[PDB]
């Protein structure tokens, strides 16, 4: 509750927040349960890059693999959507951003897979405003490298280790940043809130 | 430079994706002229078979819009995936007028094209049909309403003209003359942020202190502090004045088309407001109820129905920010509706909504999009 001000004032100051702890420690390793359940039946695939018609697996960029979370798919989840539901409208109410809706997915990086320097606002595409990062990774240590890496205002740079329960949140258009190879297997929870278009569909 | 829209229309095999590339290299030759590495998205929705080119004249910028099939034409004319401020019809003096062509200015006039010109290719293959096929095509645009006795007609070869070899003035010439003629007849576009202001309302706050407040993404024009305003649609409309316009803590003084923000109310209650209304330059837009529109049902494939449709259709309308319902009027003879196919149906709304000719809406059948329109003619 309080945490969901923080990350409000964080945006708005800084342009990006993370909290340790987002989440209770049971409901994260339900998530990374439910992440490794669905890899152990080949639902997980390799995700690509680029929208509509030019968006292509390009492995050379991006490695990891993923699948898109519905509601009703598993309890863990339906609770994780909550959350970052009520992440979406604080944010309404503090920054008038006009945040929609909510697009994530599971993500599994094996070993040595990447995400090259990269923005997650499509070149020709703006409505992505904000970007949110959980990670599932119990006893993470700074040799097993796979940080998230931002570049920040003024040539500054911040890494974050993937460590259960952190929680990262950046303005989609604004914050470029990469993800470093890792010596061991890497769950996350990334998504995107976004804002109106030019059209419905 | 300005930024004008432009596409090429008309059947089949008369030579629309070879006029294309043909305007390519005739304003190369004679005027001038990266990856995204951003994570993929859930959906996708609709798949636009739209190919896009680009070429410079002198006075203006031009974005041009060709499409494989005629089914392609349909989808993205009808979405705004590709909205032109004026469009090229593609007629040949070898064939004639066909089917296709007929569907294409007709389509035209309900999406809201503004203005038309027209190519008479494959002018090679000629003589003295040249005086009556103009003929026809020109009432046969008068027929949709179109200026098609005071429209332009340039006549002309776009194979020549693309390997051009211009043999008579029927090459090179006459795709010059076609784009000094876009250059003449379509006028500069106004751009979103030179229009009224219009806002559709997402969100209804009351900060306290400081009033009430009203979010969404600016579509159009300027807001600006003590500006009068209007609330339109869902309700009777209602007058209220800008106090000011906050943005991520911040306050400016004015609000610009594309920016999420959110405006600051004088008086006006937060009971006295909700999502679906827009926020308008006065007397700028009024509420309608009953309109006729050129519609596209999305194919299963698509995510849209398993399954036709017919009269009584009484489905959800979503314009801008909000769902509204709609009882569907269907032409005479038509019983039936095929997920994939188009047609023109006159709707009437439960409510009152914001809306001009030309606005894009969504069809839902619980939720999910399942099928995307546009509107023709304002009736009531
Ligand atoms: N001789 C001649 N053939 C043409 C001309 N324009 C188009 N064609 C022929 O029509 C073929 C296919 O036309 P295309 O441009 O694909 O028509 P589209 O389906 O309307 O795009 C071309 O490769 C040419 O063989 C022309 O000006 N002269
Ligand atoms: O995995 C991370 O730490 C960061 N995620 C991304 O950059 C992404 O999926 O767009
Ligand atoms: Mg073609
Ligand atoms: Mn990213």
């Amino acid at each position: 509750h309080p945490m969901l001000a923080a990350v409000v004032d964080d945006l708005a100051t800084h342009g990006w927040s993370q909290q340790a702890h987002f989440l209770p420690a049971d409901l994260v390793r339900a998530l990374a349960a439910e992440c490794r359940r669905r890899d152990a039946e080949g639902e997980l695939n390799p995700a690509g890059v680029g929208r509509g018609a030019t968006q292509e697996v390009r492995e050379t960029i991006r490695g990891d693999q993923i699948q898109w979370i519905d509601p009703g798919q598993a309890e863990a989840c339906d609770q994780y959507l909550a959350a970052m539901d009520q992440l979406r409208l604080a944010i309404n109410q503090g920054l008038f951003l006009g945040l929609e809706d909510f697009e994530c997915h599971f993500a599994l990086y094996p070993p040595g897979a990447f995400y090259r320097r990269h923005l997650d606002r499509f070149r020709d595409d703006d409505r992505r405003m904000v970007s949110a990062v959980l990670y599932l990774n119990e006893g993470w240590q700074p040799h097993d490298g796979g940080q998230l890496r931002m570049f920040l205002a003024d040539g500054v740079e911040h890494d974050v280790e993937p460590v259960a329960g952190c929680l990262v949140v950046f303005l989609s258009g604004e914050v470029p940043h990469e993800v470093l190879p890792a010596g061991r297997e890497r769950l996350s929870l990334t998504g995107w809130f976004r804002r109106r278009g030019n059209d419905p569909f | 430079l300005p930024h004008v829209n432009v596409g090429t229309i008309g059947h089949v095999d008369h030579g629309k994706t070879t006029l294309t590339a043909a305007l390519t290299r005739v304003c190369s030759e004679v005027f001038g002229s990266k990856i995204d590495s951003a994570p993929e998205e859930k959906a996708r929705g609709i798949t636009i078979n739209t190919a896009h080119v680009e070429y410079n004249s002198t006075i203006r910028h031009y974005a041009h819009v060709d499409c494989p099939g005629h089914a392609d034409y349909v989808k993205n004319m009808i979405t705004g995936a590709a909205q032109m401020d004026g469009a090229i019809l593609v007629c040949s003096a070898a064939d004639g007028p066909m089917p296709q062509t007929r569907e294409h200015i007709l389509l035209s006039r309900q999406v809201g094209v503004p203005y038309i010109v027209v190519f008479l290719n494959k002018a090679d293959l000629v003589a003295e049909l040249l005086e009556l096929v103009e003929m026809e095509v020109r009432d046969l645009l008068s027929t949709y309403d179109f200026p098609g006795d005071d429209t332009p007609i340039i006549i002309g070869s776009a194979r020549m003209a693309l390997e051009g070899k211009d043999d008579n003035e029927m090459g090179t010439t006459a795709v010059k003359k076609l784009v000094e003629t876009l250059d003449s007849y379509i006028p500069e576009p106004v751009r979103a942020i030179d229009q009224p202001f219009l806002m559709p309302i997402e969100d209804v706050f009351s900060i306290s202190g400081r009033g009430t407040v009203v979010t969404g993404r600016i579509e159009r024009g300027i807001v600006r502090v003590q500006d009068p305003l209007e609330i339109v649609g869902l309700r009777d409309t209602t007058t209220t004045t800008c106090t000011g316009v906050e943005m991520f803590r911040k306050l400016l003084d004015e609000g610009r088309a594309g920016e999420n923000c959110g405006v600051l109310l004088r008086g006006t209650k937060r009971d006295d407001v909700e999502r679906g209304q827009v926020l308008v330059k006065p007397g700028s837009v009024k509420p309608h109820t009953k309109f006729t529109a050129e519609v596209y049902v999305l194919s299963k494939e698509e995510g849209g129905r398993h399954t036709p449709f017919f009269k009584g259709y009484r489905p959800q309308f979503y314009f801008r920010t909000t769902d509204v319902t709609g009882n569907c009027e269907l032409p005479e003879g038509v019983e039936m509706v095929m997920p994939g196919d188009n047609i023109q149906m006159t709707v009437t709304l439960i409510k009152t909504i914001a809306m001009e000719d030309g606005l894009r809406f969504a069809i839902r059948e619980g939720g999910r999009t399942v099928g995307a329109g546009v509107v023709a003619k304002i009736i009531e």
